[PDB]
């Protein structure tokens, strides 16, 4: 088990920590987060009490480093920094659990959701994504845009995702116009499996990246992007079997694990319904469908 | 992607446009089968091409063996239209190939924007307004290469005949328009109108007749009569 100790909270926030969230107030003698799972990547995220305006949060493995979090009031904002002097980390740790200052991240152990929910992705591709090689963890929040949505300022904070635009040469072979469009396998399978992503486990953990950046930060473009690449798969009729039945496993657990309040800003009722029932993949997905039905009937 | 009738002017500015009209492209007659089964059979359809300016209609033939062992065919059709329209397009000299092109069905947007894909700035919109250019198969010399044709042709007329000689494209497409309108509304009617005087003929190279100015004026007064009829018998008023 791994730790993320904080120097001190000297302003009031909401702080989460994967799918888990409490409440820190102004100048409470809070050090930070203990016993986090090694073998995961997660996200520590940050709602100031005072300006809902900017969530905002970091993408780290524990194990690519020693990561605390401190509180700049130039910038306003917690920061992750990484200590590199290992023998002053583990020190400054000890004495924190020692006092009793860190909460436990709270892992029930039957519970599998945070791995459900991250299995495909990876530290190494999030940092290809969201592009800052000078530190080993990510930073993300609301207003980042994405690079197809530059297209459509700064190329610095972008989320530098994989552009899907089903009206684009890319996707659209000539002399297959209407083919490719009505059927996007070429486009899944030899442009962007074969071509881009190299195997299907990457596409995953692209799309389960960006339902996670919506989710959390109430990201927009990472959530067209996760609709996109759903979309693909479900609009294309030759998919590999091990694909569909892992999609539907994905995306299960996404739809359960989204606040239901949120629902209605998440969700893209075109897409969803397209994807349930009228895509070649309409049937292949009863457990995403089940529950969709199940929780969220007013969206179909 | 459809306006207002605000900019019916710019319709008639000197950017090139064309109207691409898919109504008449899939054609069937529908019929009872010797085991009192409801069957299809196609017959020689049309994509209705116009440049609203010059009155330039580049009439592409749509030969029934295009769709033979072909499936879903009132679909195929609009990605049929779509890529005749983009051959068009290619086969035209680079300064008359048109900045935008207006489609009259909303189904067309998809199907054409992909085959278009080569061409980003030709900017593809359709229309919410009503236009009647599926009475171009009124038109008996229109009808009548269509239905002769025995493998994919394109046919080029100017639709308009001479009457740019005398007045503007804004009036000539607005003449068209009214003589479609009531050809699409009743057309026995609109056809006893146009040819009721047989010192009035159509010149071989014409679709319509060689009206006066003075006699054009009465035709359209008895087109808007015969439309406003139709109207009046239709919804009893
Ligand atoms: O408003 C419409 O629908 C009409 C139109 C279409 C295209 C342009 Cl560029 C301008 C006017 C008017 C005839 C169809």
């Amino acid at each position: 088990m791994n730790t993320v100790p904080f120097t001190s909270a000297p302003i009031e926030v909401t702080i989460g920590i994967d799918q888990y969230s409490f409440n820190v107030k102004e100048n409470q003698p809070f050090h930070g987060i203990k016993d986090i799972p090694i073998g995961h990547v997660h996200v520590i995220h940050f709602q100031h009490a005072d300006n809902s305006s900017m969530r905002y949060g970091y993408w780290f493995d524990c194990r690519m480093g020693n990561f605390y979090i401190q509180y700049d009031p130039k910038d306003g904002l917690y920061k992750m920094m990484e200590e590199r002097d290992g023998a002053k980390f583990e020190n400054i740790v000890h004495n924190f659990k020692e006092r009793q200052m860190m909460v436990s991240y709270p892992k029930i152990d039957e519970d599998d959701t945070w791995y459900n929910l991250t299995e495909f992705v990876q530290m190494d591709k999030i940092r290809k994504i969201v592009r800052k090689d000078e530190n080993q963890f990510s930073y993300v929040d609301s207003s980042m845009t994405t690079v197809q949505e530059n297209e459509l300022s700064d190329p610095a904070h972008s989320l530098n995702y994989t552009v899907i635009n089903f009206k684009s040469r890319e996707a659209i072979r000539p002399g297959h116009e209407m083919e490719d469009f009505l059927d996007k396998s070429y486009y899944l399978n030899t442009v962007m499996l074969q071509g881009i992503f190299k195997n299907s486990s990457n596409y995953f953990g692209e799309l389960q990246f960006a339902f996670l950046n919506a989710m959390f930060f109430g990201n927009y473009g990472s959530s067209l992007q996760w609709h996109a690449m759903i979309e693909l798969i479900c609009s294309s009729a030759t998919v590999p079997k091990h694909m569909l039945d892992k999609l539907d496993e994905i995306l299960y657990y996404q739809i359960k694990t989204l606040p239901e309040q949120y629902s209605d800003i998440l969700l893209n009722e075109r897409v969803w319904n397209i994807c349930l029932y009228s895509s070649f993949q309409k049937n292949s997905l009863h457990n995403t469908e089940k529950i969709m039905e199940n929780k969220y009937p007013e969206l179909l | 992607g459809a306006m207002n009738s605000s900019n019916y002017a710019e319709l008639f500015n000197n950017d090139i446009k064309l109207f691409v009209d898919d109504t008449n492209v899939y054609r069937v007659t529908v019929h009872k089968t010797f085991e009192g089964n409801v069957a299809t059979k196609a017959i020689n359809g049309c994509i209705f091409t116009l440049n609203p300016k010059t009155g330039h209609l580049f009439l592409k033939i749509i030969h029934t063996s295009v769709w033979a062992g072909q499936k879903r065919l009132s679909q195929l059709a609009k990605w049929k239209t779509a890529e005749e329209v983009s051959a068009l397009v290619r086969s035209l000299p680079k300064e008359e190939q048109p900045k935008q092109i207006i489609v009259t069905r909303k189904a067309m947007l998809d199907p054409l924007e992909v085959h278009m894909l080569d061409f980003p700035n030709i900017a593809i919109r359709p229309t919410e307004l009503r236009l009647p250019f599926s009475a171009a198969m009124s038109i008996d010399k229109l009808s009548d290469v269509v239905m002769k044709a025995t493998e994919p042709q394109m046919v080029l007329f100017n639709i308009y005949d001479d009457w740019l000689d005398r007045i503007s494209s804004y009036t000539a497409f607005s003449r068209l328009t009214l003589l479609l309108r009531a050809l699409k509304t009743n057309e026995e009617s609109a056809k006893m109108i146009l040819l009721s005087d047989p010192t009035i003929t159509i010149k071989s190279y014409h679709l319509w007749p060689s009206f006066t100015d003075e006699q054009w004026i009465t035709i359209e007064s008895q087109m808007r009569d015969l439309i406003l009829t139709e109207y009046g018998r239709k919804y009893n008023v």
